[PDB]
């Protein structure tokens, strides 16, 4: 940037902070610690809408623009401090960092993949999931030196591209041209300044749950500095803004070189339409249920209730919060106790391939090490590995051969079905992990209370329990997934008459009291919610009416007539 | 007059240098054929694909390049540089003319264009590649085995001379940051340069390392010869153009590899080492007629000429070799389910079950044989190797082929992923935070031993066999027991004939299925269709009739006769 | 100070330069901090409304998400408060033990793991451990020589409560817990180093029966996957 560009940038930013962004600087000045790094989050879109050249100069030279932003932030903080009636009530803060957020939404700045060599030197945002975090650290970043002829104390910076290593200069940067090349270092002689900036290396990875990310996601190292450390943990969904840079080490006598593309972070953020509107108008409901059920799994004969129950599984649900602050789930649970080879496995696999953010397994083929948590270790270091019940957070988990698991794999599933969480306590890794997911299971068996190899607490853990020429020509004529995927996506973002229908049905199952009757906890109530949603969800409604609740009784009664009693 | 001269040559521009002649030759060639290519795609991808037959066309467009073959073969790094500079000059002249027309009603910055020549001949096989091919431009064709990850690679570095101010683009050998020893101008030799890493002359591109194995004849050239392998380096647009298992044709230069790998033991370490710098990569993805005109029994008996009996076992092996229809509706994303049938051989020792699996992997164009004692999970599943790369296993190496598993009753958890491959045609990977799904469209033929030895007793198959029902329900054929010409015929049928199921064949299957129901898994009927379609591909017929269905039914009757005893 | 004490340390903040690691992946940090200790001090109304149905209120408030198990929550509150550490310091009369232990014999789906979680959450010093990924150093003291003794789950739970879920799946990595429940100490004998470390902890544990649902004619010592050495 030449003088004109820097001048215009500084003037625009100074006017913007003299007009707005006053309370943030006031709160920064009101803090007690004076040696702390304080961020100032600024929307980049609204800032670039005020002036045309500021955006060009930011996209052309991001580091110097951020430095000028920090200087103007210091000036504005001093100005606001001088405008107070009692300036001694607050304290000036010199470590101010302008953190860019809210870039203009475009594929050239908002990225879902790892930036390549073309994007080196550009400021952009990358959205991913944190797979690794390092400890918080302290060490030097600038080094003071002195001249042997003029006694001028200057400072040298650490090269970020060379892993913060210092190189000895040979020119005196004093105001008077010194020909002296002999300088002395003052970094280790004393500790007069506290010039040391925070540092942390995190590792992000592309989210395979996204549509743009392919099969193998890529990883990337992100460097957080100053107040950006301790802002995330392993497993968070981050949208990191920053500059793509290159850190390298060269060849030596016995050492090989290594070049790496890293992301120096500047701000951290923790996380056909007309057709769908026309399909929703026709649905607003029984004919729409027949279309969704036929389009969900057309490779199967009959089984109208299973296609409907799966529809509610992919449909639900929405979390709630009761008076005790307890999180009340939304995600469904469907059990398919069908004879082997009836096609129940063909359902779950196509349903897992048709749905974005979806997982699946085949029971004993994946034990508790592949269902919940695993403390991956290496030396005195460890991290948390996610299983089937965890990777399906805000998604679907399918488990065929559900009764072929051990009693401890079921115990882990018992917790995921009852708390939306999974307790971690392996090696030196103890934590509480959120597993907000729906579970679509299918059992291989040996009435429907003896053939099942599941305990009665586990059978009660499911919202719906279903038991499983025109066949040859149906395959012969067979001899879409994308729209149904986009359906349940838009659809997954969407009373007294309901509660009556479900309390009356439950009371009819509770009064005639023989030896069999369990106690409801939440799996009923919140099935009734996600079913009630589903009948309105699938048809795009915001209110549960009688038709939704009546169809629920038809499915729930058919599940208790022919299936395992709750 | 030559903008971009330093993007291809590290020398100083001089109109008296012999480079100008070849540069103008290729510039004429490209100006005469500027409408044949897409300039937008060339500018975006930063490369251009030129057919080698166009350069050797002979006439007027190639008037100034009569010895293109010899100059490209013996001096590739010079000819390709001249060609790239020529196409860059053509593009920048056209774009400057367009910019002048726009201004009337001029700084055009055309990036580096990689001159890539494909369809090069003669084709050189890997076994004849010695050391004397260094610095030569050759073309190979082979199967990809390993595909590494994409990594940044700094090819060139900009250096500014503190004497005259000239900026040069010094290339790095293997990426090693070296300092230039003299200024490229023949005037001052300052020998002191400053690095300019943000300069456009500092070239940094994507890089990938693939491994290519030669197309080995599994019986002819397997008389003591091992399949040779070689490393290829893809860069820029050539990155991520092939997956492990594809048959690709790669044209490029032969260069010396210097890492060096190992070690050890004992001992595959080699300081001396070769590799190929890939310039272009192309990824695909009469005696037969006498054989088509007793065809079934002839191919069946010719599979294993040293195994007596097992006529039905050899009958199912031929059906698995040809295979059914991979009925994947690419316009509807309708999954093909599976067209590759699986075979199970339940028999006592001394029957030759291992020999049947050997013949299964020998007559097949892509056969992988595995023993069931020395077993590893990475031996069948995909193998993760991090510093990450995914290495194809026996279930992935057998893609579009047949994998034989002997004594799988002795395999533990290293075998359970084969069940997921027989049904999903894919392998699940979940290790070290890496989650993926790899292709595995293979046909699994296997053999095992019974529980208590000789089992000519009152027990059935699910009781005498050392195997549970989780794998018995996945086989299309279960047999109970108590060369190059047919190879070309099978390979031609898998590529030429795509079978279908007719109405007469269905009526025979409808009658047998209804009569079987009146005696009172669904995959049984799927086997009837998959084997009937396989019979149609065997007969080189696009449509299977009732004769093929009855033969498949009788084969399934023998499988159901040994069972249900 | 010994591992487990709550100390107040005043001192200067200085840069650490060793540097540790490595690796992977990856707790190595070149950048590093430490404290130069100048001094160290080692120690070793709403309550009155609660004291004035107190037992059942604390009992039901231990795990607000576990239905039933009124007696199990009753014993958990008793283990949280604990008896009297009757150690006559002037007579060297051993206090025996004032920390009671709890065993939960139940079928799956009862919430036994949740009771152990609530046991470690409401306690001021709680340590929760699963019974599958088990190591001898995970519970006993850990020896690390170049020697140092690192506190394990049985030592980390000192003056607190340690929860052991699915201990029927633990092998010899669990037998030292029996010595801790009785001696309030951990025995160490490895690489020529012999010592005895403190372990004044309360052990609450849960297991699964032998043949699943055990509403039959067998007793506890027969239906439970556990011998009499721990019962
Ligand atoms: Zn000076
Ligand atoms: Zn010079």
């Amino acid at each position: 940037m030449n003088s004109d560009q820097v001048t215009l940038v500084g003037q625009v930013f100074e006017s913007y902070v003299s007009e707005y962004h006053k309370n943030d600087i006031l709160l920064i000045l009101k803090e007690r610690d004076e040696d702390a790094h304080y961020p100032v989050v600024v929307n980049a879109m609204t800032l670039f809408e005020t002036n045309m050249e500021i955006g060009e100069y930011f996209n052309m030279f991001p580091s110097e623009v951020l430095t000028i932003f920090d200087s103007a932030l210091r000036r504005s903080a001093l100005t606001i401090l001088q405008s107070l009636s009692q300036p001694e009530a607050v304290s000036m803060k010199q470590n101010l960092h302008a953190r860019i957020s809210g870039l203009p939404v475009c594929p050239e700045l908002v990225r879902e993949h790892i930036p390549k060599t073309k994007d080196v030197g550009h400021f952009l945002s990358v959205t991913g999931t944190v797979i690794r975090t390092s400890l918080v650290k302290v060490l030097e970043f600038e080094r003071d030196y002195m001249c042997n002829k003029c006694k001028h104390v200057f400072v040298i910076k650490a090269d970020f591209e060379q892993y913060y290593t210092f190189c000895r200069p040979s020119s005196c940067p004093s105001l008077e041209s010194c020909d002296s090349s002999k300088f002395t270092c003052l970094s280790g002689l004393s500790s007069s300044p506290t010039r040391c900036r925070d540092y942390q290396e995190i590792k992000i990875q592309e989210q395979v749950q996204r549509l743009s990310v392919g099969s193998i996601p890529r990883s990337m190292k992100v460097i957080l500095e100053d107040d950006l450390v301790d802002s995330c943990k392993s497993g968070d969904d981050l949208t990191i803004y920053g500059i793509v840079m290159q850190r390298w080490k060269p060849f030596q006598q016995d050492v090989r070189c290594e070049v790496e593309i890293v992301l120096k972070a500047n701000y951290i953020q923790v996380n056909v339409q007309k057709e769908f509107e026309d399909f929703w108008e026709y649905y607003k409901p029984f004919a729409g249920r027949n279309v969704i059920l036929a389009s969900l799994c057309p490779q199967v004969f009959g089984m109208y209730l299973v296609k409907l129950a799966v529809a509610m599984v992919l449909a639900g649900g929405i979390q709630r919060t009761d008076a005790t602050g307890t999180r009340v789930r939304g995600e469904s649970h469907l059990l398919l106790v069908g004879d082997p080879g009836t096609g129940k496995s063909q359902f779950l696999k196509y349903a897992a391939k048709i749905t974005p953010r979806s997982v699946l397994t085949t029971g004993i083929g994946s034990t508790s090490a592949g269902l919940t948590v695993t403390a991956v270790k290496d030396s005195g270091e460890w991290n948390l590995e996610a299983g089937a019940l965890v990777l399906a957070d805000a998604g679907l988990c399918c488990i065929d051969e559900f009764n072929s698991l051990k009693e401890h794999d079921r115990t882990s599933i018992h917790e995921a079905m009852e708390q939306q969480t999974i307790s971690v306590a392996k090696a030196g890794l103890v934590c509480k992990l959120n597993t907000r997911t729906t579970i679509l299971a299918a059992t291989n068996p040996k009435s429907v209370s003896v053939n099942i190899a599941l305990g009665s607490p586990l059978l009660s853990r499911f919202d719906l329990i279903l038991v499983l020429r025109i066949i040859s020509s149906f395959i012969l004529e067979n001899k879409s997934m994308e729209k149904m995927k986009t359906y349940f996506c838009l659809i997954r973002n969407l009373s007294d008459v309901g509660n009556q229908v479900l309390l009356r049905y439950y009371q009819m199952q509770r009064q005639s009291d023989c030896r069999n009757a369990a106690r409801t906890t939440i799996r009923l109530l919140e099935s009734l919610i996600r079913l009630a949603e589903a009948h309105a969800r699938l048809m795009f409604r915001d209110t549960v009416t009688l038709e939704d609740a009546i169809t629920v009784v038809s499915v729930m009664e058919s599940s208790m007539q022919g299936g395992a009693l709750l | 007059p030559y903008k971009g001269w330093k993007l291809y040559f590290s020398e100083v521009y001089s109109d008296s240098s012999p480079l100008i002649e070849k540069i103008q030759a290729f510039e004429k060639f490209f100006t005469r054929h500027i409408d044949l290519y897409d300039k937008d795609e060339i500018e975006r991808k930063g490369s251009i694909l030129v057919d080698f037959k166009e350069l050797t066309e002979g006439g007027e467009v190639t008037n100034l390049i009569p010895d293109i073959a010899t100059e490209l073969r013996d001096a590739p790094e010079k000819t390709l540089a001249c060609m790239g500079l020529a196409i860059h000059q053509v593009l920048t002249k056209d774009l400057e003319r367009h910019a002048a027309e726009l201004q009337a009603q001029t700084m055009v910055n055309v990036p580096h264009i990689h001159a890539r020549v494909y369809n090069y001949e003669p084709l050189t096989q890997l076994k004849n590649v010695r050391a004397n091919y260094y610095g030569k431009y050759i073309a190979l064709r082979g199967t990809v085995v390993r595909v590494s990850n994409i990594k940044p690679l700094c090819t060139k570095m900009a250096f500014l001379c503190a004497a005259c101010g000239e900026i040069q683009s010094f290339p790095l050998p293997d990426g090693k940051y070296s300092l230039p020893t003299k200024c490229p101008v023949p005037v001052c030799r300052g020998r002191s340069f400053t690095a300019l890493r943000s300069s456009p002359l500092t070239v940094t591109m994507d890089w990938q390392s693939i491994k290519i194995q030669e197309l080995m004849s599994d019986d002819q050239r397997e008389a003591g010869r091992i399949p040779r392998t070689i490393e290829c380096e893809l860069v820029h647009d050539l990155v991520d153009s092939c997956v492990p298992g594809d048959t690709v044709t790669i044209t490029g230069i032969v260069k010396v590899s210097n890492a060096e790998e190992g070690s050890r033991n004992k001992n595959d370490k080699c300081m001396f080492l070769l590799y190929i710098e890939a310039n272009s990569i192309s990824n695909s993805k009469y005696a037969i007629q006498e054989i088509q005109a007793n065809l079934f029994k002839l191919i069946v008996n010719s599979l294993c000429p040293v195994i007596f009996g097992h006529e039905l076992v050899k009958a199912g092996l031929a059906l698995a070799l040809f295979g059914g229809s991979q009925k994947y509706a690419d316009d509807k994303n309708r999954i093909p389910i599976r067209g590759d049938p699986h075979i199970l051989v339940v028999g006592d020792p001394g029957l030759g079950k291992s020999q049947m699996l050997q013949a299964a992997c020998n007559v097949a164009p892509r056969g992988v044989y595995v023993c069931g004692n020395t077993t590893t999970t990475s031996g069948l599943t995909v193998t993760l190797s991090k510093d990450f790369a995914l290495e194809a296993g026996a279930l992935v190496l057998g893609d579009q082929g047949i994998c034989g598993i002997d004594e799988f009753d002795k395999m533990g958890n290293q075998h359970q992923a084969l069940l997921e491959a027989m049904e999903q045609q894919s392998i699940s990977l979940a290790k070290a935070g890496v989650v993926c799904s790899l292709p595995a469209r293979t046909s699994i033929i296997a053999a095992a031993n019974p529980v208590g030895g000789h089992y000519n007793k009152a027990k059935t198959v699910s009781e005498n066999l050392k195997m549970g029902s989780a794998l018995l329900s996945r086989f299309d054929l279960v047999f109970i027991l108590l060369h190059q010409l047919l190879r070309k015929y099978i390979g031609y049928a898998r590529q030429y004939v795509y079978p279908r199921l007719s109405t007469e064949a269905a009526r025979v299957l409808q009658d047998f299925y209804l009569e079987l129901r009146k005696q009172s898994t669904t995959r049984q009927l799927e086997s009837l269709i998959r084997l009937t379609e396989a019979r149609a591909r065997l007969e080189l017929r696009e449509e299977a009739t009732k004769e093929d269905a009855e033969d498949i039914v009788e084969i399934m009757k023998y499988s159901m006769l040994g069972t249900y005893s």
